[PDB]
């Protein structure tokens, strides 16, 4: 989990012009950048609650602390998503179902976000991807330093 | 429908995924370009400082 | 427990040549001669007196250690500058395009003022727009 010290690092990098604040709409990538990931809904509700356009240092220490979820928290819920995709039991998902499902139902991703998820992803001569192996990505990746 | 709902924590890892990625890009910039600011302010304030000097001439001889 | 004070306990052993455990004027004095640094009367007092806080005519290396890391403590080891250069300069050019450094030093971290990246330019941009970094490094690195 973050250290006090790695948490003002982040907010200093996201405060570019060092006036102490951050758009509120950044506070999603912020709690991202150090390894918890809100749903939209979970976001939203935390946005509401600061009732600001932006927050400072303090603020982001505060609802960083709170148990939102990080990835390993989430291992199980995406593994049993998958699974119950999976219609030949193989462990594998279609690559053009997984951008559909991304792109256009729930808190849908944008094009560029899918693009960079989707480069560092094995696909198949079926068209075919192992989909634990890209839980695994998600829950390991890029850990924090 | 029902996906929808199951999907939603696959779309909250992943943008994590996106946003850890970017992140730590930032980050080796920022830390980098700190380490370099730290040298050149030192070194332009030290510059003509004779403990400098002597220290400089020291650095090769030692371990 | 550290890198930096290692090294400027190394420098005072050196400069402690008599292996006294301290300096006075005599010996500083004759330290400056040895290694070539000229200083002229009002500058040597001003740096005898810098390191001699207790002002007792003995510089011990507690007193010495705390006036070099007064001065150096936000400076790194040689590797730890290259290896931030080599973040702008991934491969091993030696070389890093003077517009880069240049948002990157004045936006990023602890920004550098214009005036700071201009004296680091007047190191180090040999050719018209290109920074060689090295010819800063070897100066503090010889
Ligand atoms: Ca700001
Ligand atoms: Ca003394």
């Amino acid at each position: 989990t973050a250290s006090a010290d790695q948490i003002q690092e982040c907010f200093q990098i996201f405060d570019k012009d060092n006036d102490g604040k951050v758009s509120i709409e950044e506070l999603g990538s912020a709690l991202r950048s150090l390894g918890k990931n809100p749903t939209n809904a979970e976001l939203n509700t935390i946005k509401g609650q600061l009732n600001a356009k932006e927050f400072d240092l303090a603020t982001f220490k505060t609802v960083y602390r709170k148990p939102i979820k990080t990835p390993t928290e989430q291992s199980k819920e995406m593994l049993d998503a998958f699974r119950a995709l999976d219609k030949e039991g193989n462990g594998t998902i279609q690559e053009a179902e997984l951008r559909q499902l991304l792109l256009n139902l729930g808190d849908a991703l944008t094009s560029s976000e899918v693009e960079e998820l989707m480069k560092e992803v094995s696909v198949s001569g079926d068209g075919a991807i192992n989909y634990e192996s890209f839980v695994d990505m998600l829950v390991t990746g890029y850990p924090l330093a | 429908r029902r996906i929808g709902e199951i999907v939603k924590v696959v779309q909250a890892a992943a943008r994590g995924w996106v946003e850890r990625k970017h992140f730590r890009q930032a980050r080796e910039k920022s830390v980098s370009a700190r380490i370099i600011q730290d040298n050149i302010r030192a070194y332009l304030e030290f510059k003509n400082w004779a403990w400098w000097k002597l220290f400089a001439k020291a650095r090769p001889l030692l371990v | 427990g550290d890198d930096q004070v290692s090294e400027f306990k190394e420098a005072f052993e050196l400069f402690d040549s008599e292996r006294t455990g301290f300096i006075t004027k005599e010996g500083l004095q004759t330290v400056l001669k040895q290694f070539g640094v000229r200083v002229e009367p009002a500058a040597f007092n001003e740096m005898f007196n810098e390191a001699d806080a207790t002002g007792n005519g003995k510089i011990q290396f507690p007193e010495f250690l705390s006036m070099m890391g007064r001065r150096m403590k936000q400076t790194t080891s040689e590797d730890i500058l290259r290896q931030a250069f080599r973040t702008f300069d991934p491969e091993g050019t030696g070389y890093i395009p003077k517009a880069a450094l240049q948002d990157a030093l004045l936006n990023l971290g602890d920004r550098l003022k214009p005036h700071e990246f201009a004296e680091f330019l007047g190191i180090t941009e040999t050719e018209k727009g290109q920074i060689r970094y090295d010819n800063f490094i070897n100066t503090m690195f010889t």
